[PDB]
Parts: C-alpha cells; sequence; structure tokens
RNA sequence: CUUGAGUCUCGUAGAGGGGGGUAGAAUUCCAGGUGUAGCGGUGAAAUGCGUAGAGAUCUGGAGGAAUACCGGUGGCGAAGGCGGCCCCCUGGACGAAGACUGACGCUCAGGUGCGAAAGCGUGGGGAGCAAACAGGAUUAGAUACCCUGGUAGUCCACGCCGUAAACGAUGUCGACUUGGAGGUUGUGCCGGCGUGGCUUCCGGAGCUAACGCGUUAAGUCGACCGCCUGGGGAGUACGGCCGCAAGGUUAAAACUCAAAUGAAUUGACGGGGGCCCGCACAAGCGGUGGAGCAUGUGGUUUAAUUCGAUGCAACGCGA
C-alpha cells in the first residue's frame, strides 16, 4: 500500500542460515524472506547462493512499497553477508551504507563449551 | 613507529586531549596495539588508563556503533 | 592418469560426405567393430532422414545435436562423505560425444523393426524435442540447475 | 565498521572497502573465537605456543639467509 | 670492625591485598510496534520453538555475571593466584647517593599460617553456562561423543574442607665460573657511553644414561632441612589425629613376580603430515554373479572316488 522510498535491510548472515528483513527507518518491518524458505535446507540453505535468492526474493516482497535507497546491516558470521548485499544491489535498490551489527561482547556472558567432533 | 610521548617527553598522558588520544584509538573506538604504533609500554598503559577515563567520561565512544 | 600427456588421435573422414562427425558417431554406434555395417546403418538412417526432412544428412544431424547438446553436466564430489554434485562446464568436445551417446542410446532401445529406422526417427524426433535424448539433456541441465548453488567449492 | 558509499561510487569498490574495514576489524575473528568456551589454561597455552613458535620462526629465518641453498 | 643482615630520606613501576562506588558492550526475560511462514539445529536429521503470530527488526523496562580493544614468552605476589574505570585502608619490590645499628645471621624436625578447582554448612542471588536428569539421533548396543532442554553448582557473606600434572615434575640461603640476541623497570655521563633489579631465547666449558642443563645450572663448592631404597599388594588395611560429611594425614603385613622403569637407536604402524607413482580412482568399453553346458574345487557318497595345490600369491592348479 504506502511508500517509504528508503528503506534500511538487515542482514541476519548465520552458519545455518540466511535472513533478510527490509523494514523502513524507524525499524518498522517492511517484508522479509529466508534461505531455507526458498527451496533450500541444511547444506544448500547455508550456502551464498540460498542467501542471494533470499536476498532477491525479499527485494521482490517489498515491491509493493517503491523503495529505492537502502542502508545494509549484516549480522553475524555466515557466508549469507556478501551474495545478500550483491542480490539486493543488482535487484535494483541504490546502496546508500553498509554497516556490520554484529554484537561483540565487551569481556559477557560464557559462550557453551566447546565441541568434542 | 617512533614513540611520540618519549619524544616530547609528556609525563602523563591526560584523557583531556582527545585529538592526542585520537590518533592512538580506532576510529571503530578501539585502542590500537602498541605494537603498531611503536609506543613505548609504560606510556601504551598511560594510553590504555587515559582511554578507558575519557570514556566514562563519554568524550570518546566505547565502540563505533553505540 | 596422473601424468597428462595424451596427445590427439585421428580419425577417418566419411566417405559419403566428408564428415568427421560422422566418423565419430560410427564409431559410437559401432559394435564389435563391424564398421561397414555400422557405417551402412548410419548413412540409411541420414538419407531417411534427409528424405523426412529434406535439410540434409550434415544438417538435419547437426540440427538433432544441438537440439540434444548439453552445456552443463553434474560433478560427484565427496566432502563428509556425502556426495555432491556439483555442476560443471563441458568443452565443446564433451558435448557433442555425449549428445552422439545419448542419441545412440536412445535410438538402441526404440521399438521399430530395424535399427536405421530406429536412428532415423529417433534424430528426427531429437530435432523436435519428442525423444528420450533431448529428455536427457533436460534432466542433465535441471540435474546442475538444482544444485548450482554448489557453482564453488 | 560503518561504510559510506560515496558520491559517484562504484558499488563493488566500497564492497571491497566494506570488506577492508571488516577484516582489518576483526570482526569474523571474535564471533569464530567467540563462539565456544575456552580454559584459561588452554588460551595460555596457545597463546605461548604462537609467540614461541613466531620467535622460533624468526630466528630459523635468521640462521637460513646465512646458508646457500645449492 | 663493617662487607653478611637490618633501619632512616628522595623517587619510580606494577592485574599484589581488603572494602565501597560506577560505566559500556553483550546475553536472557518482560510490555508493546511492524511484519509473515517459518525458525533452530546437524555430517545428515529429528527432538524443540512458530499462524495461540515464531524467528527477524524497533522502542521501553528488569536482572545477573564477566570486563573486547589496550594485551605483550608484558607486570605484580611466598605459593595458590591476580585484568573495565574511580575512591579509601594496606603489604612488598627495586633505584640513587649518603647518615645509623653492629653478625643482630642462614636453615628448620615438632608446631603454626596461607593454600586452584571441585565439595560441605547457614543465609542471599541466579543472566549466561552447566555435573545430575529428560528427550532426539548415532550405533550391533551407546548408560557416551552430537543435538534440544535442564537442576546442583558456577556468583555474594560467614564458616569448613586442605587436596591438584598445587610443575621448572628442579628445596632454601650464600660464593664462584667464557659469550650472544632480546623484553621490562630504575638511574649516572653526553641517538652515544656507564651501572642496577626482574626476565625470555640460543649457546661454551663442564656435567648428564642420554635427552638436555648451562651465570635464572642439572657447572664448581659450603650450611641446613625434606625425601628414595625392585614391581605388584598399597599410599591400601588397622590404629592415632583432623573433618559436619566427602574424606585428608600418618602408615604396615601376609602373599606373588623376575623383572617393572628411563633415555636414546633401527624398523614398522598411524583413522599424523608433505611430495609422487600404478587400469588404483574418475572417464569409458566389454565381462562375471542369473540360464544350459565344459572343467576344477569343496563337501557328501563309496571298497575306491589315488595323492598333492587349497587369501591375494589354490581353484581350465601338478595334468
Ligand atoms: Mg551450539
Ligand atoms: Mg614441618
Ligand atoms: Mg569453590
Ligand atoms: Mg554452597
Ligand atoms: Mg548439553
Ligand atoms: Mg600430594
Ligand atoms: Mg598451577
Ligand atoms: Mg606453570
Ligand atoms: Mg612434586
Ligand atoms: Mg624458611
Ligand atoms: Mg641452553
Ligand atoms: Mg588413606
Ligand atoms: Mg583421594
Ligand atoms: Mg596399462
Ligand atoms: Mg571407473
Ligand atoms: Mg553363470
Ligand atoms: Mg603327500
Ligand atoms: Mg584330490
Ligand atoms: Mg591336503
Ligand atoms: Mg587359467
Amino acid at each position: 500500500r504506502k511508500q517509504v522510498s528508503d528503506g534500511v535491510a538487515h542482514i541476519h548472515a548465520s552458519f545455518n542460515n540466511t535472513i533478510v528483513t527490509i523494514t523502513d527507518r524507524q525499524g518498522n518491518a517492511l517484508g522479509w524472506a529466508t534461505a531455507g524458505g526458498s527451496g533450500f535446507r541444511g547444506s544448500r540453505k547455508s550456502t551464498p547462493f540460498a542467501a542471494q535468492v533470499a536476498a532477491e526474493r525479499c527485494a521482490d516482497a517489498v515491491k509493493e512499497y517503491g523503495i529505492k535507497n537502502l542502508e545494509v546491516m549484516v549480522k553475524g558470521p555466515g557466508p549469507g553477508r556478501e551474495s545478500t548485499i550483491r542480490a539486493l544491489n543488482a535487484a535494483g535498490f541504490r546502496i546508500t551504507n553498509i554497516t556490520d551489527v554484529t554484537p561483540i561482547p565487551h569481556x559477557g556472558c560464557r559462550p557453551p563449551k566447546k565441541r568434542r567432533v | 613507529k617512533f614513540c611520540r610521548f618519549t619524544a616530547e617527553g609528556v609525563q602523563e598522558i591526560d584523557y583531556k586531549d582527545i585529538a592526542t588520544l585520537k590518533n592512538y584509538i580506532t576510529e571503530s573506538g578501539k585502542i590500537v596495539p602498541s605494537r603498531i604504533t611503536g609506543t613505548r609500554a609504560k606510556y601504551q598503559r598511560q594510553l590504555a588508563r587515559a582511554i578507558k577515563r575519557a570514556r566514562y567520561l563519554s568524550l570518546l565512544p566505547y565502540t563505533d556503533r553505540h | 592418469p596422473r601424468r597428462r600427456v595424451i596427445g590427439q588421435r585421428k580419425i577417418l573422414p566419411d566417405p559419403k560426405f566428408g564428415s568427421e562427425l560422422l566418423a565419430k558417431f560410427v564409431n559410437i554406434l559401432m559394435v564389435d567393430g563391424k564398421k561397414s555395417t555400422a557405417e551402412s546403418i548410419v548413412y540409411s538412417a541420414l538419407e531417411t532422414l534427409a528424405q523426412r526432412s529434406g535439410k540434409s544428412e550434415l544438417e538435419a544431424f547437426e540440427v538433432a545435436l544441438e537440439n540434444v547438446r548439453p552445456t552443463v553436466e553434474v560433478k560427484s564430489r565427496r566432502v563428509g562423505g556425502s556426495t555432491y554434485q556439483v555442476p560443471v562446464e563441458v568443452r565443446p568436445v564433451r558435448r557433442n560425444a555425449l549428445a552422439m551417446r545419448w542419441i545412440v542410446e536412445a535410438a538402441r532401445k526404440r521399438g521399430d523393426k530395424s535399427m536405421a529406422l530406429r536412428l532415423a526417427n529417433e534424430l528426427s524426433d531429437a530435432a523436435e524435442n519428442k525423444g528420450t535424448a533431448v529428455k536427457k539433456r533436460e534432466d542433465v541441465h535441471r540435474m546442475a540447475e538444482a544444485n548450482k548453488a554448489f557453482a564453488h567449492y | 565498521p560503518v561504510i559510506k558509499v560515496r558520491e559517484n561510487e562504484p558499488f563493488d569498490v566500497a564492497l571491497r572497502r566494506f570488506k577492508r574495514s571488516c577484516e582489518k576489524a576483526g570482526v569474523l575473528a571474535e564471533v569464530r573465537r567467540r563462539e565456544f568456551y575456552e580454559k584459561p589454561t588452554t588460551e595460555r597455552k596457545r597463546a605461548k605456543a604462537s609467540a614461541v613458535k613466531r620467535h622460533a620462526k624468526k630466528l630459523a629465518r635468521e640462521n637460513a639467509r646465512r646458508t646457500r641453498l645449492y
């Protein structure tokens, strides 16, 4: 329905998955998509390509808002960081800023124990 | 390299001169390794102390992305 | 091999129309080294198709090859005991090799009376995307596309 | 790290300046070190091993330069 | 008597200790906004969470625990240990040139004090993590490794416990015996020349079974203390002491063996590594395993089914 013309797209790049949430300047979400929600599970869901497809699908999913410019929040270690950005840029969005938003405890809480794989 | 505080013989690094501490903090906000600057050890300790003080007084950010 | 010291081999040009493509194709169709019977079956089939089409033998056969020539196949690859189909590229010569092979086999398992007739109407429907061979081009293409997300190591 | 896609900026080189800022900022470094708990003794062991192998490498290549290979 | 030992004055460095305050990042939980079919997790999965609206993103709030960067074979402490920032109380170390005492010293059985983590008692706290436990897988089984959860505990105060590969597996003090490259912190003379404290690495003589150690000795000496006397039984039993308990400490015997042990050497092996080869993989093409038959084998049968070969490297083998 409504039009914003300016957005901020949040990328949650984990090792298992990649989530692309498009909001507006005040943090109210416009739309989103995920690698797992796009025909990939397990191995492929954790690939740069699935992340890319999720970014373009989320672009399509916010078509009805006329967004042109996007700040970029990349969050997390996963490989889905850059592929999703190039998908959002090639999709026809004018990228303006790129900020890494990964949480860094300045100590913090005890992480889980090492896996003895 | 060339540790500066010994060049000018400063006694204490004085958290107040932020423009001085501006050069020994990363623009993300982090203290820069003494190896990278060539500051001397005693002076790098004074540096860390004064940077954390000026952080407590909110004259320098703890991070780039508060 | 572990060496890569394989030079290329010479292959005879065909008598009827001077096509090494037909010599390769007949070497695929051949069994037990009965080369004369293979070349004869094949010239028969290609003249049957040069009449049921009118284009030419060379050209009806190229039209059957292109419509069946695939451009990307998958390559098995083991990662964590799991076996990954990774879509690799193909050099042109492997493309036409695969085309000719799939075409000969999909003709072999057909149900006409003779074999030259099977290959003739096979290459015809191959040229019209109704044969098992263009179907295998399709299977290899969608196999590459599905696992295309592995277009890297 | 924040990245300004400047005026007239080609998007790919601003992408690469982003890559540089994340790589020299230490972001994947921190996430992969902080993913799991480390015994204090374990990381003392690892830092000591890093430094000793580095100084041993220094002095190895120090004794190397004064020899002819063939 | 003053060099051993110690006192006084100026200075310097440090996560040394005890008590209080305060800050930022982050996790979890709560209230609400947007927003929509997933999320999460794994080698792959499932358990689990989500249309009762999850995850994601935003605003606000509560709470606990640790203090990224600095950060460093950097520092301090008897050892155990000690790390955001600020304040209060407090121990020690070292340096410079003096003034003072006058052997006041070293070591230490018995004794006393301190003493990681786990554990225990009382009373708080509880975010994250996580023995026990529960489920999901894996597996022949899987009381595990992996996943999803999760309680004591981990945090605080007081008291107890007194043990660790509490290690440099190297007792303390003092003296002496070539070097080299560094770190850290004083200080004298003018980036250069001196002299100290602590400290990392290499290495000489020498020592060592060797490995190695080597002015920070495992070199050359002296003082004193602790400890060892083949392996197992056994740091166990009994008794004493200590402890709320868990247990700690002191500490045997019978009996059994001819070894058990250390260092280094040549091989071999490794689900260690590096580099190469081979119809060994891949690529292909044709076979075998199914049927009828030939032949050999095994085994059953027989008086005999002669004897021998019988993983690869015996089985159309001696023939
Ligand atoms: Mg985990
Ligand atoms: Mg005693
Ligand atoms: Mg405790
Ligand atoms: Mg308790
Ligand atoms: Mg668990
Ligand atoms: Mg003991
Ligand atoms: Mg210890
Ligand atoms: Mg130690
Ligand atoms: Mg000992
Ligand atoms: Mg003593
Ligand atoms: Mg040595
Ligand atoms: Mg006992
Ligand atoms: Mg015990
Ligand atoms: Mg060969
Ligand atoms: Mg093969
Ligand atoms: Mg058979
Ligand atoms: Mg015999
Ligand atoms: Mg026989
Ligand atoms: Mg026999
Ligand atoms: Mg044979």
